[PDB]
């Protein structure tokens, strides 16, 4: 008895490919529009379905196209797919009571000029210094993702194998390696900060963990080097004594 | 004077033979400008006026979406009142819906409504401060429930005192020739023998415009009320109106009864005599 | 349900004179539920050419429907409004009066 | 011209 | 275009009301959303507004004008975690669809009790090669440069809230593969305190 679901949560295509996109509403809410999200910038209104009737239609083109069946689920076909069609493709769900619109996770489109430039992150844990600990008695981890593509990963933190948020600041964007090319690979670092005295229990263990979006098993893959499938990577410190 | 914006809407269910008869008008004063029907090929909100013919097709878009709203709304209530009442899918039952706005001499909001009917019945409407809802029935104060929770009232409020407004005052001016027209009644009188000893006197008003009018008879100062025969005012047509009022009276003193017509569109109010 | 019969005006739009063109009108009012047959008669035979208004009602919920014609009177025709509806255990003739 | 956001029971 | 906000970034110090606002051309715009969208996320409805005036809910006012087509939205008493992108939303009469802003983006700056400005050398648990530089502990009125040499590799700055202590600390992490290159030389391109701590590799 949920609330707003999509999937899949990650995608990635080339040029003129087709793509289909899955939503259904929370329980209770009958109406689905659907928006388009470039980055930085504000949803776009696509179309809207009640039902099962196209509603409303925003200024895309013929491409885009929409269903919704009987149990009130939707979805968004796109085709000739183009570069700039990488965005995030939200469904938004509304009763007809308050017209109010409340939106899903999204579905994270990524278009690229050719698959052979898709790589799953190398992970690193750098343990703190000991002159952080004798200076402040806090211990700084910094954990390092990087040569990944494309930017759609997720970076957690795991301490004796539950994940952890206070302490834990994670950079909000990646940064390009090469910020020249546009199919650049990317870099991202977070950091957990923990008291000396935590650290210093070698019986804790720290884990940073990158989840990476990757090919489906649909996918080519000629290459000598592992099909860079959705995966996790991770790496690991324990702590080391006083 | 004052004028008005109201939406009229009618769903009636139908046992099998598919989905509901939908119909929605819209008016301006006592002039039709648009309707939708869902038995006509169109499926369209349609024009019915000189005036709004001026609209683009994406003013018409706009009220064939919401217009198709309006009948999926409906339909769904139905459902639902059926089963509130516990009532079977062999009947045909019918919603019912009217919504608008008043202004003033200016074009200034003066009054909203908002009411919709089951069967024959009211079953819950706006108060006149839009923002609370007259329920009588059991059933009628769940939904009152559910629209206070979802700021339904609050929604209608920003419309009727708003928008309605807006687009009224934009009628008001596109259509200036038609709607800010009035038209004098043309006024008679007829006079033919009930019996020997009596005759009717019946005070004739037609092709006026707007369709508010009084018409009493007098008796020397005094009015009949108990002895006067109306008839509800009736269109002609051609968007004027006609009523008439009747009194019966002794025969020979007709010189004692005078007809007094008030209207909109005459500069002082008339008093017709039976001329010999 | 709440059972309503309807109220039946039959009339000319013009002040009638023979052989000038005019419409016949008939108008009912003050019903429910909604299905109402409606027929025009010259001399008890059905009209063909019969136009009518979309429906809409009054406060009290009660709808009314304008049902028009172009005819010309002459003495000798008689004019006349059939109407059947759930209310009525029989259709109901209202015939047309020069002064009504 | 025409509410847009009317609400079912 | 029909619905216009600055892009920002817009800063507003921890505590301190925070105000955006937003204007809209369409005349018959009659329903105001605001919604929030973190880093990483789906935007979130914070406050709908459906008629002209003010609305209060907790920390956040909407103000709508209607005659002059604006709706602001101010946060009062900021905290780390209304750093956000907020998004302005408008649905007109004529449909169903939400017309959506550009976003404005807030950063709530923290505020350091004592800074302790320092660059620290954190080495890889797996090999030696691999090392990293931490400039943790400076106060928020420290930009950190990117460099401008692409083996060179510099984060932007970051906060942490360890929630436990009440403890706040901005950091930003510099690294490159190249054997010429060491702590005392990664944030040159920047201005660091004259007071910053450079322990010995």
């Amino acid at each position: 008895d949920a609330g707003v679901t999509q999937s899949p949560t990650h995608l990635i295509k080339t040029r003129g490919q087709q793509v289909t996109l899955r939503c259904s509403p929370k329980q209770g809410h009958d109406t689905v529009s659907w928006y388009q999200q470039a980055l930085g910038q504000g949803p776009q209104f696509i179309f809207q379905y009640y039902e099962e009737e196209e509603r409303q239609r925003g200024n895309f083109p013929d491409r885009f196209s929409g269903h919704q069946f009987p149990n009130y689920s939707s979805e968004l076909n796109v085709n000739a797919l183009l570069l700039g069609d990488s965005a995030l493709y939200l469904c938004a769900s509304s009763d007809t009571v308050s017209y109010e619109q409340y939106f899903g996770p999204g579905t994270r489109l990524t278009v690229t000029e050719d698959l052979k430039n898709v790589f799953p992150p190398e992970v690193a844990v750098f343990e703190p210094s000991e002159a952080e600990i004798s200076h402040t008695q806090k211990a700084t981890l910094v954990c390092l993702a990087t040569g990944f593509y494309p930017d759609h990963v997720e970076l957690s933190w795991w301490v004796n194998g539950k994940e952890v948020h206070s302490g834990v600041c994670t950079d909000p964007q990646p940064l390009k390696e090469q910020p020249a090319l546009n199919d650049s690979r990317y870099a991202l670092s977070s950091r957990l900060r923990v008291s000396a005295t935590f650290w210093q229990d070698p019986r804790n263990h720290f884990r940073c963990q990158v989840q990476f979006y990757g090919l489906s098993e649909n996918d080519e893959w000629t290459q000598d080097r592992a099909k860079p499938v959705t995966q996790i990577v991770s790496a690991e410190a324990w702590g080391r004594a006083d | 004077g004052s004028h008005s914006m109201r939406y009229f809407f009618t769903s009636v269910s139908r046992p099998g033979r598919g989905e509901p008869r939908f119909i929605a008008v819209g008016y301006v004063d006592d002039t039709q400008f648009v309707r939708f029907d869902s038995d006509a090929a169109s499926q369209r909100m349609e024009p019915r006026a000189p005036w709004i013919e001026q609209e683009g097709p994406e003013y018409w878009d706009g009220e064939t979406r919401k217009v198709k709203a309006h009948s999926q709304t409906h339909r769904v209530d139905l459902g639902t009142l059926r089963g509130y009442y516990n009532q079977s899918e062999a009947g045909s039952h019918t919603v019912q819906r009217m919504y608008g706005c008043d202004v003033g001499s200016d074009w200034r909001f003066l009054r909203g409504y908002h009411q919709y009917a089951y069967d024959g019945k009211d079953y819950i409407a706006l108060k006149e401060d839009l923002r609370s809802w007259t329920a009588a029935d059991m059933a009628a104060q769940t939904t009152k429930h559910k629209w206070e929770a979802a700021h339904v009232a609050e929604q209608l409020r920003a419309y009727l005192e708003g928008t309605c407004v807006e687009w009224l005052r934009r009628y008001l001016e596109n259509g200036k020739e038609t709607l800010q027209r009035t038209d004098a009644p043309k006024t008679h009188m007829t006079h033919h023998a009930v019996s020997d000893h009596e005759a009717t006197l019946r005070c004739w008003a037609l092709s006026f415009y707007p369709a508010e009018i009084t018409l009493t008879w007098q008796r020397d100062g005094e009015d009949q009320t108990q002895d006067t025969e109306l008839v509800e005012t009736r269109p002609a047509g051609d968007g004027t109106f006609q009523k008439w009022a009747a009194v019966v009276v002794p025969s020979g003193q007709e010189q004692r009864y005078t007809c007094h017509v008030q209207h909109e569109g005459l500069p002082k109010p008339l008093t017709l005599r039976w001329e010999p | 349900m709440i059972q309503r019969t309807p109220k039946i005006q039959v009339y000319s739009r013009h002040p009638a004179e023979n052989g000038k063109s005019n419409f016949l009108n008939c108008y009912v009012s003050g019903f429910h539920p909604s299905d109402i047959e409606v027929d025009l008669l010259k001399n008890g035979e059905r009209i063909e050419k019969v136009e009518h208004s979309d429906l809409s009602f009054s406060k009290d919920w009660s709808f009314y429907l304008l049902y028009y014609t172009e005819f010309t009177p002459t003495e000798k025709d008689e004019y006349a409004c059939r109407v059947n509806h759930v209310t009525l255990s029989q259709p109901k003739i209202v015939k047309w009066d020069r002064d009504m | 011209s025409l509410y847009n956001t009317v609400a079912t029971l | 275009k029909e619905v216009e906000q600055n892009s920002g970034p817009l800063s507003v110090p921890e505590g301190a009301i925070a105000s955006l606002n937003c204007t809209y051309s369409d005349r018959g715009s009659q329903s105001f959303f605001w919604y929030r969208q973190y880093s990483g996320k789906s935007p979130e409805l914070i406050m709908f507004i459906y008629s002209n005036g003010d609305k209060e809910d907790g920390r956040f006012t909407a103000q709508l004008n209607k005659a002059s087509q604006y709706i602001s939205l101010l946060i009062r008493d900021s905290k780390l975690s209304d750093s956000a992108t907020y998004l302005c939303a408008v649905r007109t009469n004529s449909g169903y669809a939400l017309n959506f802003g550009k976003g404005t983006s807030l950063l709530v700056t923290p505020h350091i009790q004592k800074p302790d400005p320092a660059v620290y050398q954190l080495r890889d648990s797996k090999s030696s090669d691999k090392s990293v530089c931490l400039f943790t502990d400076f106060d928020s009125q420290t930009n950190v440069s990117q460099s401008k040499d692409s083996d060179v590799y510099i984060t932007d700055k970051c906060v942490l809230d360890m929630r436990s202590m009440d403890f706040k600390s901005n950091s930003a992490v510099a690294w490159s593969n190249k054997s010429d290159f060491a702590c005392a030389n990664a944030f040159n391109n920047s201005i660091i305190p004259e007071d910053t701590f450079f322990p010995s590799p």
